[PDB]
């Protein structure tokens, strides 16, 4: 017993009752870059901050 | 003093030629006298930067 529902019997007009969850894709316009490795030390920026 | 502003060069008129025994209008980047400090804007580069 597993209280999930792991194999479950279906109609088939209901296989696609799946679909519900939400999902959010960047536009292949964008360009997703990790700024990680721009922690240097002799970099100074214009907005001083606190 | 170096100070930078939207300056007209002298384009004089010639109607008589001969008038022009003047000192040919040499015009100059030297200031007479330096400009009234209200209508200057001091930059520093902190500024610039923001």
């Amino acid at each position: 017993f597993i209280n999930k529902r792991i194999v479950e019997r279906v109609r088939v007009g209901q296989i696609l009752a799946v679909l519900n969850r939400r999902f959010v894709a960047y536009k292949g316009k964008m360009r997703i870059m990790d700024i990680t490795q721009s922690l240097k030390m002799g970099t100074k920026l214009a907005a001083p901050t606190v | 003093q170096v100070y930078m502003h939207r300056d007209m060069l002298p384009e004089p008129r010639l109607d008589d030629i001969e008038r022009f025994r003047q000192e040919g209008f040499y015009y100059t980047n030297m200031l007479e006298a330096p400009p009234e400090i209200d209508r200057v804007v001091q930059y520093t580069y902190e500024i610039a930067r923001l």
